[PDB]
């Protein structure tokens, strides 16, 4: 479960 | 320029069938043409630019990850050798994920950031520019791999500073930079306590602000929160 | 062609690298090469081709869906008039798909039908033949509407007469030819009843030779014949 | 939910 970045993809 | 024929309001509206029919190499086509006509880009049409280019470079650097593990896998001993293949369609992929990040780092230094003047806009591409040099840095290997590093490090930089100064500790484009500057400093700076740090300050004074805003705006922050939260859970 | 210079296992190689990252444009690219070697297909390479381009059109039909859709409101009454640009940009998107149809196309017709001599070679690819002429018609809208409808069924037809006298009814090739052509039945020949009649023809001569499988074939087999009873639920 | 057809998309 990969961390978060924005965007993100559809 | 493709686009130079086409209307800068026909290529926006283009841009949203694109995102509605998923096809996003063509929305990010229709945007860069809209940027190309040199122009000033509204907030809705940011959100547009940047959200069909992180489409576009989300499928590369997945394919490259993928390609990059097996090559990883076939260079452990005991791999039977294969041949050069996977090295070549890595260096495939990785070439049009750079060529795509060049794009994007064309269209902000001619010239969206030098005409961004207010706060949301020039933070806004001086976060895409820290992004875009930090998804160069994922797979640079050479001689230049520091300059890149420290290229995103300037960009990201200088949109805190902006950010910091102009904008409440809810603004959604500032809570995001934190997030992706904080992921910046955990896997490529190496700085995991930066990153930690980073991501707890900036998670932390946009709770004590949540108080001023309405309820489409709390939302709107709390759900980055969140996102910084997931990391923190993460990576402690 | 782009792939001229490239060994044909090293094409094979790299549509399978292609898969695995989720690149299906590339896939096809390579696929297409390797059949440009003139060699015939192997069964593993005859399923990358068709893997590869169904991926690649599939996106191209679901984007044209969504356009349509678009277009049919905007044709309504009470619609306000938007101008030209998703006709198109719906046209745009329908010639993309219509060239890799005719790209397909011509790869079976120069010349993979003409060197498949095995049923299970001849099956697939008059079934491919069908399958693209399919998703033609269901963009045409002119003269040659017919003309395309003709060829698709043609195709199927010869694909089925085949199949019936050479494969068992189990068989995995012929058990998607005739889910495939029954749903040309029901929503391109304007033929629900010939639908419905083939697909439970289909599904209960199957379940009738079930007994002969292994475990392995029945799980091959018995996935398909869901497929089958899940439309005919649809259906009826 | 549309009908199905072979093969399906990833
Ligand atoms: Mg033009
Ligand atoms: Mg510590
Ligand atoms: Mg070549
Ligand atoms: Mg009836």
């Amino acid at each position: 479960p990969r961390r978060n970045t924005l965007p993100a993809m559809d | 320029g493709a686009m130079g024929s086409m209307e800068r309001a026909s290529l926006i509206q283009k841009a949203k069938l694109a995102e509605q029919a998923e096809r996003y190499e063509d929305m990010a086509a229709f945007m860069k043409g809209a940027v190309e006509k040199g122009e000033e880009l509204s907030c809705e049409e940011r959100n547009l630019l940047s959200v069909a280019y992180k489409n576009v470079v989300g499928g590369q650097r997945a394919a490259w990850r993928v390609l990059s593990s097996i090559e990883q896998k076939s260079n452990e001993e005991g791999s039977e050798e294969k041949g050069p293949e996977v090295r070549e369609y890595r260096e495939k992929v990785e070439t049009e994920l750079q060529g795509v990040c060049d794009t994007v780092l064309g269209l902000l230094d001619s010239h969206l950031i030098k005409e961004a003047g207010d706060a949301e806009s020039r933070v806004f591409y001086l976060k895409m520019k820290g992004d875009y040099y930090r998804y160069l840095a994922e797979v640079a290997t050479g001689d230049d791999k520091k300059r890149i590093i420290d290229s995103a490090r300037s960009a990201y930089q200088e949109a805190m500073d902006i950010s910091k100064k102009e904008m409440p500790p809810t603004n959604p484009i500032r809570l995001g930079l934190a997030l992706n500057f904080s992921v910046f400093h955990y896997e490529i700076a190496n700085s995991p306590e930066e990153a930690i740090s980073l991501a707890k300050t900036t998670f932390d004074e946009a709770m004590a602000d949540l108080h001023t805003l309405s309820e489409d705006s709390y939302k709107d922050s709390t759900l980055i929160m969140q996102l910084l939260r997931d990391n923190l859970t993460l990576w402690t």
